[PDB]
């Protein structure tokens, strides 16, 4: 089966390098050219570059020429996407596509956040008022990169549970709240961010 | 470059229904356009390609027409796996150009939101910061209107919100609009109220109390 598997994404101070690269396995590679698609977040596709199958002939996206540089090493079947001065607007998850003349063959993409903000753990704040339906949460803020997860009572609860989904703050932090409903009992919420190592059981009373 | 104006942003559809998504290239770009399907956190997958050109293995129900600069993605019989995001791609120059996208979800009844608003936390005051959450859970359709007031005063510029997906239950939605001030702020204004504006509900509810 035709596969493609992106790597090298993280999180990249503005102005900094980095090297994407696309694992093709499944297919003759040297007989294909290659694209490279991002996705914003909150936004639709952006083409970015295209290589022909012996490399030879390359087109960027006017928004990243001059900057970054496709190439490929068909001895091992690897599709590269070298990104210099990288800026706030190359955030993206970037994909590995693969075009004949299936039109177009996609990976699952490698995510790349252009940020100048330090690895921070959430702060973690209740959510309660102040009828019979009740509502109370956690309000996750001030945590970075993505992502953070959130339980419930261990994952003992999960109807009713709505995790938002996080947004960046001015601050270049990320912030979310979880929130359930209830029966008008214990109630904990259990945050997880893996960058950080931090894990957080909060209740709300 | 070549820009594919595509519509509708969002569509509302039931299983078994025929839906029909627009895509127009501001120029003439021949036949040389697809269209992709994506569902959240997966990659994109081709449906069509060459306008009306079937990719292996997709449904019948799909199928593209129109050539030149209108071009028409249609889906017979809808099955549940088919609401997702679609796009409008064309390779005829470069750059490569997509369509804005159109979510396609699952068509339901009104439904109300349940509204609740959050004082924020004594322990979160210590560090010199409010937020003050208003809650919608889980009302239909998606598009809601909060207003924050503050002692009466019209709030702008100091809130986000955030949509979950559609619920894959019940097909609602929820909505969480947060303000955001500081200690000081905070601590000169009594009342915070939160105002829901939705077609659920007979008049624009408002929720709120004394700090
Ligand atoms: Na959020």
């Amino acid at each position: 089966e035709v596969q493609l598997v992106e790597s090298g994404g993280g999180v990249v101070q503005p102005g900094r390098s980095l090297r994407l690269s696309c694992a093709a396995s499944g297919f003759t590679f040297s007989s294909y050219g290659m694209h490279w698609v991002r996705q914003a977040p909150g936004k639709e596709l952006e083409w970015v570059a295209v290589i022909s199958y012996d490399g030879s002939i390359k087109y960027y996206a006017d928004s990243v020429k001059g900057r970054f540089t496709i190439s490929r090493d068909n001895s091992k079947n690897t599709l590269y996407l070298q990104m210099n001065s990288l800026r706030a607007e190359d955030t993206a998850v970037y994909y590995c596509a693969r075009t004949g003349e299936p039109q177009y063959s996609w990976g699952q993409g490698t995510t790349v956040t252009v940020s100048s903000a330090s690895t921070k753990g959430p702060s973690v704040f209740p959510l309660a008022p102040c009828e019979s339906t009740a509502a109370l949460g956690c309000l996750v803020k001030d945590y970075f990169p993505e992502p953070v997860t959130v339980s419930w009572n261990s994952g003992a609860l999960t109807s009713g549970v709505h995790t938002f989904p996080a947004v960046l703050q001015s601050s270049g932090l990320y912030s979310l709240s979880s929130v359930v409903t209830v029966p008008s009992k214990t109630y904990t919420c259990n945050v997880d961010h893996k960058p950080s190592n931090t894990k957080v059981d909060k209740r709300v009373h | 470059e070549i820009v594919l104006t595509q519509s509708p942003s969002s569509l509302s559809a039931s299983v078994g229904d025929r839906v029909t998504i627009t895509c127009r290239a501001s120029q003439g770009i021949g036949d040389d356009l697809g269209w992709y399907q994506q569902k959240p956190g997966k990659a994109p997958i081709l449906l069509i390609y060459g306008t009306s050109t079937l990719q292996s293995g997709v449904p019948s129900r799909f199928s593209g027409s129109g050539s030149g600069t209108d071009f028409t993605l249609t889906i017979n019989s809808l099955q549940p796996e088919d609401f997702a995001t679609y796009y409008c791609l064309q390779d005829s120059n470069y750059p490569l150009t997509f369509g804005g996208g159109t979510r396609l979800e699952i068509k339901r009844t009104v439904a109300a939101p349940s509204v609740f608003i959050f004082p924020p936390s004594d322990e979160q005051l210590k560090s010199g910061t409010a937020s003050v959450v208003c809650l919608l859970n889980n009302f239909y359709p998606r598009e809601a209107k909060v207003q924050w007031k503050v002692d009466n005063a019209l709030q702008s510029g100091n809130s986000q919100e955030s949509v979950t997906e559609q619920d894959s239950k019940d097909s609602t939605y929820s909505l969480s609009s947060t303000l955001t001030l500081s200690k000081a702020d905070y601590e000169k204004h009594k009342v915070y109220a939160c105002e829901v504006t939705h077609q659920g509900l007979s008049s624009p509810v408002t929720k709120s109390f004394n700090r």
